[PDB]
This record gives C-alpha cells, sequence and structure tokens, in this order.
RNA sequence: AACGCGACGAUACUACCCGCACGUUGUAGACGUAUAAGAAUAGGCUCCGGCCUCGUAUCCUAGCAGGCGAUUCCUCCGCCGGCCUCGAAGUGGCCGUCGGUAAUUCGCGUAUUGCAAUUUAGACACGCGCGGGAUCAAAUCCUUUGCAGACGACUUAGAUGUG
C-alpha cells in the first residue's frame, strides 16, 4: 500500500469525555453482570484443587519428594 | 559546567533532532545566543520511511479556502525543520518566545562566518551517546531532499570546500604544534631550576 | 493510452534525444557558434588582477 | 538472552591478501581486487592462526548472531571470487524468430552492453549494461549461449537477473510461448 | 479553467521575464540563449510539405505564420551569478 | 596467507584485573557476577586506594591496563592482598598516567590563592623563556 | 598596562518567578548562577547579595543605572538553582536577563 | 520490592482450656519491615490452616540474614504466580550474593516479564544451588563458564548532565 | 513574501565620506562575553617516541580603573602603507614603518570615597558640533499616448530632435 508517499485521514487517540464515560459505565455494568452471573453460578465447585506440582526442572526433586515421603511414614507411625 | 558564553555555535552532525531541539528551546528562554549548524546533518531516530511518512501526513495538512494566508506553511529545509521543533517547543505566541526565537538561528551548511568559529556538541542529544547500536536512523538532509529541498548539492560542494580549506589550516596547525613542542623543550634548560620543580610541585 | 510521464514513453524520448536531435541540434550550434564567435572577434593591487572589495547581518553583533 | 560471545572464522588461501580496515574489506589475489563495507553490524575482527580471520559479538542477541553467519559467507564469497571467480552460463532458446545477441564493450565507461534484437519478432532494440567487472561473451562451444563471468558474485548474478528480467514475455501464454534468455550453469571459472 | 494559471492577475512587467534558461554543461560551444524582438503581424505561406507518414504528404499546405520585426542587439553589459544554499 | 587487521582492542574484565572507582579506589576482581556487575575487593595499605570486599558495577567502575597474573577466582582477603603485594599494584598505578592526571588536579585544587599568584608569575617566567626558544624557530 | 579583569561578583541569570503550573508568585525569583550544579554548590552562595543593575532614560543623582537589592535566599530543586528575596519583585520583563552576585557577607 | 530482609515468624492460635500449649506454626518470608511480615504471616495461615489473626498471637519475629554474603552464590526459585488463565508454575535461577538480593531480582524480573505483581506472586521455595550441575538455565550457565573474560564495547561515558555543552565529541571506548 | 534577499545607475538639498568633542541617545540585557580540523564510535590521534574516560583543558591574566623614573629585555600588541589573500549572508597572512609593552629588581606617589552602597568604564546603531575632500538628483501632479483600463493602476511622449 501507498501509505508512506500518500498517507490517509489520522485516526485520533484524544480520548472524548463523552467516551471515557461511556466505557467507565460499560465497565462497571460488565463486572456487576459478572458478579450476578457468578451468584448464579449453574456449575459444580470442588474443595481440593489440580497443583501442578515440583517442576521437574527443579535440581533437588528427589530429596523434597522422599522428604516429604519420610514425613508421611513419621506422621502415620506417630498418629 | 554551567557556563554562560555570548554565543554558541552547536555542530548539528549526529545530533537528534527532538532531544537538540529541547536543549536548545531551554537555552533560549535562559538567554543564551545559540547558531546551529550542519541542520542537514542532523539525525531523526526511527527510520526514514516513517520520517517521510510524518512529513508526508503533514504536507497532507492544509487550509482550504486560502492556501496563502493562515494555511500551514510546509517549509522544506532541513534549518526550517529544526526551527519548527524549536517553535513547537518555545512558546512562540508571546513576547517572551518571539525575544527566544529572535535569539536563534539556523543555517545550512557552516557558512564563512561561522567556519573560523569553535563548535560545541550536546552530548546529551548525540545520535552515538544515545541509540542503542542496533538502532535505525534516518537523516534530515534526505529527508529534505527527498521532499523537495532543492540546495543540496550546493551545499555538498560547499562543504568539500570547506573541508579541503580546514585540511590546509589542519597542516599549519600540524607546523605550528610541532615547533611549539621543539619551543618548550629547547627552554626546558634555559629557565631556572626551582622555577621548573616549582611547576611540578604545584601542578603544571 | 500511455500518459505523457510514463516511463517506458520517457524511455523512448531518451533514445530519440540521445541518436537523432542530439546530433542534428549539434551542428545548429556548431554553425552559431562560430557565426557568433566571429562576429566577437570582427603590480596586481593597481593592475585589478588581484581581485579585492570593492569601494541585517549573518552574526549577532557583540 | 544476551549470549557474553559468539565467534566466527573464516580461512584463507595462501595466495591471498586481506586488508581488513575499521569495517571496509579489501581482498586481493591472482584473479584481482575486491572491496566491501560491512559497517552496518556490530563485529570485531582478529586474527587467531597464521591463515584465518576471526568474527566475533560480545553481549548480542540471535539477530546479531546471525548476522555473524552472513558476514563470513559475504566475505568467503569474496575469497572465492578473488580465488576462483565466477561464471553464469546463459541460454536463449526461440521457435520461429532467432534471437540475435550482439556483445560489445565501450571505450566510455569500461562496461559491456549486450544488445538484444528479434525477441519473438519485436523490432524494439533491448540493450543492457553490464555491472563494472563484468565479462560477456557467446562462446563457440554451444549454440544459442552466452557466458558471463567477473570477480564479483554479486555483480555477475545481478547482470545475469537483468537480461533474464529484459526477456520477459508479456500478455501471451506461460505454458506456450517458450522464449527468452535462461541462466543454465552456475559455477566458478577455474 | 487551469488551477495552474489561476489566481489570474495582471503581469508585474510589460517586458515578460525567461524565468528559465536552458541547463548549461562545457562540452557545447560558447552561445547566446535568448533574444528580443517587435511583433509586427501575420501573413499567410504556403509549404511543399516534406513530412512522411502524413496525409499532406508531398503536397502544398497553406499555413499561417507571424512576423517578428529583430533589429540587431547591442551588448551593454555582463552580469556574474553564484550559488547559495539560498539560490 | 597475509592478514592485516586494525579493528579494535578492549580491556577485557576477568579475575585478577584491578579497577578504579569515583572514589578515586582501586579494586581487583576476585568473582564475575553478572555481565555488568562483579565482586571486587582493595586490600592496598594506602588508605586512598583501599576498597572493602564487595559488589561493584562496571558502570561506576573504570578498567585500568594492570592485571594479577595468577590470582585464583574466589580468592578471599587475605590471599588477594599476599597477591597484591607480590605484584606491586600501587607501584604500577603509580606509574599509570591516569594516577598522574589525578595526582596533578589534586594539586591543583588544593593550590590556595598566594599559590595561584606565584604559579601566574612562574609561568609568565618560563613563557618568556618560551617564546625567545620559539623566536629562532 | 594592568590589561586584566576588575570583576569581583559571580554571573546570574534571572529566569523566572516561584511559579506553580498556572500561577505565579513576583516575591521570589529563580536565579540560576554561572557555575552552580548542585545544592551543596547552592548552599555555598545561600545568603549572598544580588544586584539587578539596568539602565534608564533619566539621570537622577548622577547616572543612569538603577539597581535593584536582594539577597539569595535557599536553593530551589537539585541542579543548583537558588530562589532570591529583593526588595521589589524584578520588572518580569527580565526573564532570562543577568544579576551579579556578590559574595558578601562572607564565611570564608 | 524495596528493601527486603529474612523475616522467620512464629505465632500460634491463642491458647484456650481446650487445646492448650498450641502447633506454634512458623514460617520464613520477604518483606520490607516488621508489620508487613506479621501481615503476611498471618494472612499465609488463614489460608492454610484455620487460625485468624484476632484468635492468633505472634510468638517470635527475627531477621534472618546471610551467613555470607560476600561470595557469589546462584538460586533457585520456585515460585507460583496467578495470572489471567489460573496458578502456574515457575522454576527461574539467579545469580546474587543473597537470597534478600535473588528474591529482589525475581520480582523486578517477574514485573518485568509477566507484570506479576506482589499478590499475584508466590515464593513456595528459595534454595542455594550447591554446585554447578544444579544449574538448568543457559544464561547462568555461561556465567559459569570456565575462564570467563568478556570486554564491554560501546561504553557511554558518563557525563555530568549540567554539562550542557562539549567542545569534543565524546569516545565510547573506555 | 506588498515587514525575504542580491547586483547596479544618479543622488540637489540635507550634509555624502574622513578625525574626535562627545552625547544627561538607544538596545529581551558586555564585564576575559578569548579557543575553526575533518572523520569514526565493534575506533581514533601522532612529532611515529607514543597517546586517548575526564574542556575540572589551552591561551591570556601583576602595575593611580593600573601613576612617574631607572638596571635589564627583544617578547607581545595596535594603527597606517606595500604584496597577496578571503564571495555560503565576504577577511586574514607576510613585510615594512610608527606608537605602546614587568621576563628580573628597586625608589617616589595612592590616605579622607571616613565600616558596604552598579567598580556610571564594552559594542553596534543614531544624533549635535567643528575642519579636510567631494557632489550638484529625481519622482508625482499637468498635457499627451492606447500595446491598458469599472476608478485607480500600466505601456508611451513633452528640453531642439528620426520632437
Amino acid at each position: 500500500a501507498g501509505t508512506i508517499n500518500k498517507p490517509k485521514k489520522p485516526t485520533s487517540k484524544r480520548k472524548t469525555t463523552r467516551l471515557r464515560a461511556k466505557i467507565s459505565k460499560r465497565a462497571a455494568e460488565k463486572k456487576r453482570k459478572e458478579r450476578k452471573l457468578a451468584r448464579k453460578n449453574p456449575e459444580w465447585r470442588s474443595k481440593l484443587k489440580k497443583d501442578p506440582g515440583i517442576p521437574n526442572l527443579f535440581p533437588y526433586k528427589e530429596r523434597l519428594l522422599q522428604q516429604r515421603e519420610e514425613e508421611r511414614i513419621r506422621r502415620k507411625e506417630e498418629l | 559546567m554551567s557556563s554562560f558564553e555570548s554565543v554558541v555555535v552547536i555542530d548539528g552532525k549526529g545530533h537528534l533532532l527532538g532531544r537538540l531541539a529541547s536543549i536548545v528551546a531551554k537555552q533560549l528562554l535562559s538567554g543564551q545566543k545559540i547558531v546551529v549548524v550542519r541542520c542537514e546533518a542532523l539525525n531523526i531516530s526511527g527510520e526514514f520511511f516513517r520520517a517521510k511518512l510524518k512529513y508526508h501526513a503533514y504536507l497532507r495538512k492544509m487550509t482550504r479556502y486560502n492556501p496563502t494566508r493562515g494555511g500551514p506553511f510546509h517549509f522544506r529545509a532541513p534549518s526550517r525543520i529544526f526551527y519548527k521543533a524549536v517553535r513547537g517547543m518555545i512558546p512562540h505566541k508571546t513576547a517572551r518566545g518571539a525575544a527566544a526565537l529572535e535569539r536563534l538561528k539556523v543555517f545550512e551548511g557552516v557558512p564563512p562566518p561561522y567556519d573560523k568559529k569553535k563548535k560545541m556538541v550536546v552530548p546529551q542529544a548525540l545520535r552515538v551517546l544515545r541509540l542503542q547500536p542496533g538502532r535505525k536512523y534516518c537523516t534530515v538532509g534526505r529527508l529534505s531532499h527527498e521532499v523537495g529541498w532543492k540546495y543540496q548539492d550546493v551545499v555538498a560542494r560547499l562543504e568539500e570546500r570547506r573541508k579541503a580549506k580546514g585540511a590546509a589550516y589542519y597542516e599549519r596547525k600540524k607546523l605550528a604544534a610541532r615547533q611549539l613542542s621543539e619551543a618548550k623543550k629547547a627552554a626546558a634548560a634555559k629557565v631556572d631550576p626551582k622555577v621548573s620543580e616549582a611547576l611540578a610541585a604545584y601542578g603544571y | 493510452a500511455k500518459s505523457a510521464r510514463a516511463s517506458r514513453i520517457k524511455e523512448n524520448h531518451q533514445r530519440f534525444k540521445k541518436n537523432i536531435a542530439g546530433p542534428v541540434e549539434a551542428a545548429r550550434l556548431e554553425r552559431l557558434s562560430a557565426k557568433l564567435m566571429a562576429i566577437a572577434q570582427a603590480s596586481g593591487v593597481k593592475s585589478g588582477k588581484s581581485i579585492g572589495r570593492k569601494d541585517s547581518s549573518i552574526v549577532f553583533p557583540m | 538472552m544476551r549470549y557474553i560471545h559468539s565467534e566466527e572464522t573464516i580461512p584463507v588461501p595462501e595466495n591471498l591478501k586481506v586488508s581488513i580496515k575499521s569495517r571496509l574489506v579489501t581482498v586481493e589475489g591472482p584473479r584481482g581486487k575486491l572491496q566491501k563495507d560491512l559497517s552496518h553490524i556490530a563485529v570485531n575482527f582478529s586474527v587467531v592462526k597464521k591463515g584465518v580471520i576471526g568474527l566475533e559479538i560480545h553481549h548480542g542477541s540471535r539477530k546479531d548472531v546471525a548476522a555473524l553467519r552472513t558476514v563470513r559467507t559475504i566475505i568467503n564469497n569474496m575469497i572465492i571470487g578473488v580465488t576462483k571467480g565466477f561464471k553464469y552460463k546463459m541460454r536463449y532458446v526461440y521457435a520461429h524468430f532467432p534471437i540475435n545477441v550482439n556483445v560489445e564493450k565501450n571505450a566510455e565507461t569500461g562496461c559491456y552492453e549486450v544488445e538484444i534484437r528479434n525477441f519473438i519478432g519485436e523490432k524494439i532494440v533491448r540493450k543492457v549494461v553490464m555491472a563494472p567487472g563484468v565479462e560477456v561473451e557467446i562462446s563457440k562451444a554451444q549454440k544459442d549461449e552466452l557466458i558471463l563471468s567477473g570477480n564479483s558474485l554479486e555483480a555477475v548474478s545481478q547482470s545475469a537477473a537483468d537480461i533474464q528480467q529484459i526477456c520477459k514475455v508479456r500478455n501471451k501464454d506461460i505454458r506456450k510461448f517458450l522464449d527468452g534468455i535462461y541462466v543454465s550453469e552456475k559455477g566458478n571459472i577455474v | 479553467g487551469s488551477l495552474a494559471f489561476l489566481p489570474r492577475k495582471r503581469a508585474a512587467r510589460h517586458r515578460g521575464r525567461v524565468k528559465s534558461f536552458p541547463k548549461d554543461d562545457p562540452k557545447k560551444p560558447v552561445h547566446l540563449t535568448a533574444a528580443m524582438g517587435y511583433k509586427a503581424g501575420m501573413t499567410t505561406i504556403v509549404r511543399d510539405l516534406d513530412r512522411p507518414g502524413a496525409k499532406a504528404h508531398k503536397k502544398e499546405v497553406v499555413e499561417a505564420v507571424t512576423i517578428i520585426d529583430c533589429p540587431p542587439m547591442v551588448v551593454v553589459g555582463l552580469v556574474g551569478y553564484i550559488e547559495t544554499p539560498r539560490g | 596467507a597475509e592478514i592485516n587487521v586494525e579493528a579494535t582492542s578492549w580491556r577485557r574484565v576477568e579475575v585478577g584485573r584491578v579497577l578504579k572507582l569515583e572514589n578515586g579506589s582501586l579494586a581487583a576482581i576476585v568473582e564475575i557476577i553478572d555481565h555488568k556487575r562483579v565482586l571486587a575487593d582493595g586490600p592496598s595499605s594506602d588508605p586512598k586506594l583501599a576498597t572493602p570486599r564487595g559488589i561493584v558495577p562496571l558502570s561506576r567502575a573504570l578498567l585500568t591496563p594492570i592485571v594479577i597474573p595468577k590470582l585464583p577466582r574466589g580468592a578471599r582477603t587475605g590471599a588477594v592482598k599476599k597477591a597484591w603485594e607480590a605484584y606491586g599494584v600501587d607501584a604500577k598505578w603509580k606509574e599509570t598516567n591516569w594516577a598522574k592526571k589525578q595526582l596533578q588536579q589534586e594539586r591543583r585544587q588544593s593550590l590556595t590563592d598566594f599559590d595561584r599568584f606565584k604559579v601566574m608569575r612562574l609561568k609568565k617566567q618560563r613563557r618568556f623563556e618560551e617564546r625567545k626558544a620559539l623566536a629562532k624557530i | 598596562p594592568s590589561e586584566a579583569g576588575h570583576r569581583l561578583y559571580v554571573k546570574g541569570r534571572h529566569l523566572s518567578y516561584q511559579r506553580g503550573r498556572r500561577n505565579t508568585h513576583p516575591k521570589t525569583s529563580l536565579i540560576k548562577i554561572e557555575g552552580v550544579d548542585d545544592t551543596a554548590a547552592a548552599n555555598f552562595y545561600l545568603g549572598k547579595r544580588v544586584a539587578y543593575v539596568y539602565r534608564a532614560q533619566k539621570e537622577v543623582r548622577g547616572t543612569k543605572i538603577r539597581v535593584i537589592w536582594g539577597k539569595i535566599t535557599r536553593p530551589h530543586g537539585n541542579s543548583g538553582v537558588v530562589r532570591a528575596k529583593f526588595t521589589h519583585p524584578l520588572p518580569a520583563r527580565s526573564f532570562g536577563a543577568s544579576v551579579r552576585i556578590m559574595l558578601y557577607p562572607s564565611s570564608i | 520490592m524495596g528493601r527486603l530482609q529474612e523475616y522467620q515468624v512464629i505465632g500460634r492460635h491463642l491458647p484456650t482450656e481446650a487445646n492448650p500449649n498450641p502447633a506454634l506454626y512458623r514460617m520464613r518470608i520477604f518483606a520490607p519491615n516488621e508489620v508487613v511480615a506479621k501481615s503476611r504471616f498471618w494472612y499465609f495461615l488463614r489460608g492454610l490452616k484455620k487460625v485468624k489473626k484476632a484468635t492468633g498471637e505472634i510468638v517470635s519475629v527475627n531477621v534472618i540474614s546471610e551467613k555470607h554474603p560476600l561470595k557469589v552464590k546462584n538460586f533457585g526459585i520456585w515460585l507460583r504466580y496467578d495470572s489471567r488463565s489460573g496458578t502456574h508454575n515457575m522454576y527461574k535461577e539467579y545469580r546474587e550474593t543473597s537470597r534478600v538480593a535473588a528474591v529482589e531480582a525475581m520480582y523486578a524480573d517477574m514485573a518485568a516479564r509477566h507484570r506479576a505483581r506482589f499478590r499475584s506472586i508466590h515464593i513456595l521455595k528459595v534454595v542455594e544451588l550447591e554446585k554447578t550441575e544444579d544449574v538448568k538455565r543457559p544464561y547462568i550457565k555461561q556465567l559459569v563458564a570456565k575462564n570467563l573474560s568478556f570486554p564491554l564495547p560501546h561504553r557511554v561515558p558518563k557525563i555530568s548532565t549540567k554539562k550542557i555543552f562539549s567542545a569534543k565529541r565524546p569516545s565510547t571506548f573506555s
């Protein structure tokens, strides 16, 4: 396209007050609608979440995991 | 070092347009006389097609009924481009701004009045000190020539002549400096042992 | 039709200018220059060879 | 990721001399002299052994090191051009109108002019001027073929592309009209 | 009309100025460019046309021509110009 | 094969190089932390040249042409000091031109007002001798 | 042949007033002293005298030179510009103008 | 963020007749000051266990400082940050002199690279890599490369910002 | 460009140029208003030894606001001439004369402006005075013309000639 040689009309970034008020109002309205939909919530919710765990690139994954295991063993035998 | 001079001449080669204009405008409003040379050697950051696009948009902006009066006068010379930046940074619609703009002077190339004068540099606007090495830049002279500046070749020829004369002057400077070095050692003995060590102790 | 500012038309005009009109105008220029040339031939300071000074401003008045 | 050091190396033949300025590279050898400016790329030129030159980038990016692979091959191409040279063999074919190729060299500007006549019966002459340092000949080893040789690979290739582009068919069937001048073989003189 | 010649205005001078001389190179022989004359009128001629490819080739065509009286000009001066960044 | 290259000659940062800090001090690099910070130590007996062991940025740092030949990486204060007096860093820093300029600057700054007249007068005498010498040539 | 200068003041430039973004206060002026770059350099000249010297049309008591006296009060910002208080506010046409900064009263 | 130090906090549920001598929970955190340290400790304890600020007390808060702030160490930080998609894990490596410096650099780098903020970043485990072969990231590998020496090309000189005009064009070589 | 510029002709008066007596004359603002290489910045400079972050450098800087006189000095500065040089909005060098001139040292004066009060001191521009050289003009109105024209404006012509 010949944009460099024959530029077209610029698009103003100067925000009008009418636009700022409208966008703020509609942002607030969307937030309230999201809150009401979350109140509705026709979806299940669980207690425990999927913990991704220690990354495979951790230098001490083996040590941490065996620490955890001996902790479980100790807790089980003590309790 | 915050020094006041009568008139300071700024060599425009390798200087960023906006930053040099900022420094120059602040100096003009503080009361310092500025003479900017080599406005065609000035630089603009970004790339040349971006600069040319901006100038073509500037050309697009024009008054309808009467282009003669009230319209944006699109000056194509690099000195006028730099002057446009400085004027946009100075409150030109006041008496104070008019006085500052009267303190400002700009030229293309280095006229013979200013070729024998000292040209200062602004490290706060230098391209090689400011831009990252991998970044692109364009030349105000090239932009002016591609928008319609008619006198690129004349200024180039005059700069060639000035550089030849400067080379002759620099050969003379070599002769003078060599003679000065020989003169210093020659009277290094004929002087006074005390004075010599006295200067060494006092830092000269 | 091709415009008067077409690149190919300009190349054709350049070829024509270089091949025919060039020689013709050079010959006529030689003849007229010869005629006008024939019609024409029909101390430094006190001699003028040393070019010296005869008889707003660019610099700020000090 | 700002690699601390990246290095490249270019070997040189015994019978060549490389003189490299700030970023001007000049190479001399049996075939001639080639010079090129590489001031647009950040590189430190160095010597590591008797007959190998070194190119390095400190604190650079992948774009920077990619420039170092291009800078090497360009310098290597110049070395090969000054050692063995470059040569493009091109062939012109036709169906009904023989393509007449006239190659001459003008004393002024010292360049080679190639004139193409009778390209599918056109009455227009097509004149192409070579880049300086390029020799063009109609060799009597095969018919309907031309050899364009020189020191600079860029110049030789650009000239060959110039003839190929100037002999282009317009407003016809590509599948039917098979006339033009095409690059057939690419290589070195030696 | 044409926006090239508009705003339409009286000529600032009666003589009329050249505004552009042909570009000069040292190779050509030394010559003058322009001249002056006074328009006397117009008359009619005929020309044994020798224009190839035309319908009036090798025929006689009546054309209108203008006459400008051109008494010899007298040279009284010599002006030297220089090139500057301002023109 | 003939090669002629004149591109650059930088000063590198490695273990054992001494560098100058804007306090005017000197510190040798013990460990290189990142590409723009190093760990340095100045064990110099001169109080003006002494620098506590710690992290210094290369932006504040300035590279001097003195390198301790085989200073081990990670050398603690006592050993870097042993290398400092073994190599005589103070003498070579004094011989370097940067310290000479610093000393000239210090003398000129500490030079008082009577001393400023004395310098003016003595430079006038030396100037007279120098002009006599220059007139002959 | 003394061929030497006779200056005993430090050059300064009246820049503007102490002002906000809109409101300007002519009471105190901003002075840029020649050679001052930081607040310590300013702290040296706190308390020193300052004079604005200008030329008038009429000679009143033997001269056309009229002077407005004041003193440096406190540093301004971080660039060594100082605030100054004069017996009368400066003419406001002397923005970017010269003032003479005198070393008295002295403490060194 | 800011200037940080190690803060190790022990706090416990307020003693009652039902459960005297409670568990005395402890954890080490990074805060600019002790008030923020205690607030973060209570927030984390509320998130983990069913103990709140009102029903608890702070047994001890002490500043853990570095054992050896003078020797260069490599640190591996495992952290969890929540963005618009959810919670994500990262292991990142930093070459510093202290765990405090490592955490400072980690906050700065996470803000720069992912726009993650203080309450969006969780510090799960910061460790000191006891030796090489424990470094997994190429930048710290090239930092620990043998006989590491490099120049500093294009060094912009440090000129005073009040030195508006210079007489000579500056050099960027030393 | 009617508030952009250049070249040239003639410039009566007025006073056009030259020297100082200056001005109770003006100036967005003297007070050492001192300082010409070019070019690169992942390089450069050089006397070819070497040097380069750093103009916090170089020059100049003493004398009743800078007096008078000496020993000693051939160094610096300015005005006029001669030979050349500088045209991008025009200058500098060489020689010469003439005047001034602490690199060293000394003598005779400074007082009283009274404990500070801009140390009225520079440049360009403008104006009044003398005494030296010189110059001795145009335009508009009026009449006329018609290559012009709403009115102005414009092209022409009126001094002894091709009027």
